[PDB]
């Protein structure tokens, strides 16, 4: 089995500038039979490359191909906002065809802090026997964000879950949104819940919470 | 050169799905048609191909001995059969087919055309639609809704039907521990708005025809 | 390799 390796697994780029992405191959590839493509969030990929080089008719030309054997390149002369993508390669040079993991090309834009926000469960949901309390952390960059949950101090493990939205096309930020759920007996044991919130644009933790 | 494939399908753990890729435009027996799937988040994968007219199958090791792929030149259609399904197989499933160069139909083997995908989820979970349950509002405030505890995807949200996006934020659903999905969908507004201005949150689950229009309110 | 079959096809039905 080839394995291709695309490192690094996201770049972080700003717009107009030039990217160039590597896809090693464990072994070398079958008459250069090298293909890049892009997906974006939703969408079917899409064959940008062929043979390492060749490009597709409907295909913008600032997209390009190079390298041979082990050693191929993506280069993107000038990102445009819709070239902020993932682009995986794959080789096709044996019956066993593999992808890469892909690498994100995503927007650079200046460190932003996190919004945090703490929402008790409704009154409506603690009726019907179970408690989700939500914490979001809006607008932020970059993606590396962490968050804990503690119920009177006490770090919870099991017991939450998130999720982190694409980056936003206008403000180039992230948000991520996580809840954590109890039955309300289990609620109703507790006083103070607390989301704490690390993140790069943070000096030192942020923490929200209520009190039951 | 169109591939248009069947619908997403639930399939319970142990069973076999069969997804079908219908070509139109081109030659259909000539070219090497492809399957490749994504599970959510994850990368793309090559499981295997057929070429029609030889009735040659090319399968990737990790899926020999549980797919099989088909074609039907008759009506232009490619099958991927997949066996023994287990969690890990939930995926979006796609049809590829290799592409051509210059006026003659020369095949280039790289995926030129994809399907639309089709979402195959594998779970013992029933269609259940979700609760809707406000984020209250506390310059800026944030609300929203928690939509919890549905069965199978997908779910929509929109704001004030349509009117209101930005700051909108609808984020990725989470499978819990009973196999049901929640999702949530937020917005931030400025905090003098609270008193004058209204907030709904417009959910869609079209499987259990749950539709809800949930106020948000201080 | 299977990925060259379709295009040894192409060539050996052309006329
Ligand atoms: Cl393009």
């Amino acid at each position: 089995e080839i394995v291709l390796t695309q490192s690094p697994g996201t770049q972080s780029l700003s717009p107009g500038e030039r990217a160039t992405l590597s896809c090693r191959a464990s072994q070398s590839v079958g008459n250069n039979k090298l293909a890049w493509y892009q997906q974006r969030p939703g969408q079917a990929p899409r064959l940008l490359i062929y043979g390492a080089s060749s490009r597709p008719s409907g295909v913008a030309d600032r997209f390009s191909g190079s390298g041979s054997g082990t050693d191929f390149t993506l280069t993107i002369s000038r990102l445009e906002p819709e070239d902020f993508a993932v682009y995986y390669c794959q080789q096709y040079g044996q019956s066993l065809s593999t992808f890469g993991q892909g690498t994100k090309v995503e927007v650079k834009r200046t460190v932003a802090a996190p919004s945090v926000f703490i929402f008790p469960p409704s009154d409506e949901q603690l009726k019907s026997g179970t408690a989700s309390v939500v914490c979001l952390l809006n607008n932020f960059y970059p993606r590396e964000a962490k968050v804990q949950w503690k119920v009177d101090n006490a770090l919870q493990s099991g017991n939450s879950q998130e999720s982190v939205t694409e980056q936003d096309s206008k403000d180039s930020t992230y948000s991520l949104s996580s809840t954590l759920t109890l039955s309300k007996a289990d609620y109703e044991k507790h006083k103070v819940y607390a989301c704490e919130v690390t993140h790069q644009g943070l000096s030192s933790p942020v923490t929200k919470s209520f009190n039951r | 050169v169109q591939l248009v494939q069947s619908g997403a399908e639930v399939k319970r753990p142990g069973s076999s799905v069969t997804v079908s890729c219908k070509a139109s435009g081109g030659s259909f027996s000539t070219y090497a048609l492809s399957w490749v799937r994504q599970a959510p988040g994850r990368g793309l994968e090559w499981m295997g191909g057929v070429i029609p007219l030889l009735t040659i199958t090319n399968y990737a090791p990790r899926f020999q001995g549980r797919i099989t792929i088909t074609a039907d030149r008759s009506t232009s259609t490619a099958y991927l059969e997949l066996n023994s399904l287990r969690p890990e197989d939930t995926a979006v499933y796609y049809c590829a087919r290799e592409g051509t160069t210059g006026s003659g139909g020369k095949p280039i083997g790289a995926f030129a055309h994809w399907g639309q995908g089709t979402l195959v989820t594998v779970s013992s979970a029933s269609t259940k639609g979700p609760s809707v349950f406000p984020l209250a509002p506390s310059g800026t405030a944030a609300l929203g809704c928690l939509v919890k505890d549905y069965f199978p995807e997908p779910v929509t949200v929109s704001w004030n039907s349509g009117a209101l996006t930005s700051g909108v934020h609808t984020f990725p659903a989470v499978l819990q521990s009973s196999g049901l999905y929640s999702l949530s969908s937020v917005v931030t507004v400025p905090s003098s708005s609270l008193g004058t201005q209204t907030y709904i949150c417009n959910v869609n689950h079209k499987p259990s025809n749950t539709k809800v229009d949930k106020k948000v309110e201080p | 390799n299977w990925f060259d079959i379709t295009n040894w096809l192409w060539y050996i039905k052309k006329k």
